[PDB]
């Protein structure tokens, strides 16, 4: 399970991090357009 | 880029928020015009 | 930096240099970082194997190392199709 | 052929295109099926399988 | 209660100036410089 927190907000991000690194996954944050390309390609490191 | 050493090189700027409309700008570590670094700058900021 | 000669070649409709390998770094990735400079330090040993492979089989086309840090070192050296901002156009190429 | 594989019908909105943006061109591979390169036939499907 | 006359004067001045502006600048701020053949307003980095 890979979880992505997108945008700027005041909502709690703890539960999605727990989902990420509980089911052998990873947690990513995408605050703007500039981070989309870098953060949507890093999941191949965990898969390798 | 959260540090002066990271804030180097160039980055993409998306005008009107469109991911397909790109423009290149250099990264520069900027300092606020009104700050609180010393007592004089703090006094100027508080006067403003 | 390095200034190559860039002779004209067949099997490459471009100008290539067989003396070293070219390095492509994504535009938004700052070259000169500790991560990037370290990669360029130890990837300089691939040029000898590039030359050995080319001399063993002269029909080889591009052979490239795609780094996990975004770098791309390919042989033979050749100017990139799209400069950063020399023309009005830019490039969006990440080896990853 | 060296041309990229076309998908759908191309639609453009020329009223929302700045002249100095360098929009991305393409990154997809040229994946053409055997049945899409010739006239598809029942025997040809069997041969391909 | 004593501020009643002042409020009346304020409303009176506001009405007069609104009517004057209506007759002077009606339908005048409706042209801006778009790009060639597009519906995109042309501005610079820090200009509204
Ligand atoms: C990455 O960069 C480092 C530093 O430039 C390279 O290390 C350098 O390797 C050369 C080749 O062995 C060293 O030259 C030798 O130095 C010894 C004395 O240390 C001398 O006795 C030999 O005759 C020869 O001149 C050089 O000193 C060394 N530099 C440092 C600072 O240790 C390294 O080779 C680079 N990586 C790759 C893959 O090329």
């Amino acid at each position: 399970v890979f979880t992505f927190s997108v945008g700027q907000h005041n909502y709690d991000r703890g539960p999605i991090q727990w989902m990420a690194c509980e089911n052998k996954g990873y947690y990513y944050e995408i605050p703007s357009i500039g981070a989309i390309r870098i953060n949507t390609q890093e999941y191949l490191d965990v898969l390798g | 880029k959260m540090t002066e050493e990271e804030c180097r090189g160039y980055y993409y700027v998306y005008k009107d928020g469109d991911p397909t409309q790109m423009e290149l700008r250099p990264r520069q570590w900027i300092h606020n015009d009104f700050h609180f670094d010393n007592v004089l700058s703090a006094m100027m900021s508080l006067f403003t | 930096r390095i200034k190559p000669v860039f002779i004209d070649d067949a099997n490459f409709r471009r100008q290539v240099s067989y003396q070293h390998a070219a390095v492509h770094i994504p535009t938004d990735i700052y070259e000169g970082s500790t991560i990037v400079l370290n990669e360029l330090n130890w990837t300089s040993a691939l040029d000898d194997v590039f030359k050995k492979n080319r001399e063993e089989d002269p029909s080889l086309l591009w052979q490239v190392f795609g780094s996990a840090t975004g770098l791309a070192r390919y042989y033979p050296a050749s100017p990139w199709v799209d400069n950063s901002r020399t023309p009005n156009k830019i490039d969006l190429y990440d080896v990853r | 052929q060296p041309k990229p594989i076309g998908v759908g019908i191309p639609t453009i909105n020329l009223r929302k295109r700045r002249p100095n943006v360098q929009n991305p061109k393409s990154q997809e591979p040229v994946t053409l099926d055997f049945l899409d390169a010739e006239l598809e036939n029942d025997i040809k499907v069997e041969i391909r399988n | 209660l004593p501020l009643f006359h002042i409020a009346l004067l304020v409303l009176f001045m506001v009405i007069i100036y609104a009517i004057i502006g209506l007759e002077l600048f009606k339908g005048k701020m409706h042209k801006t410089c778009y790009y060639i053949g597009t519906d995109i307003v042309a501005t610079v980095e820090n200009e509204k």
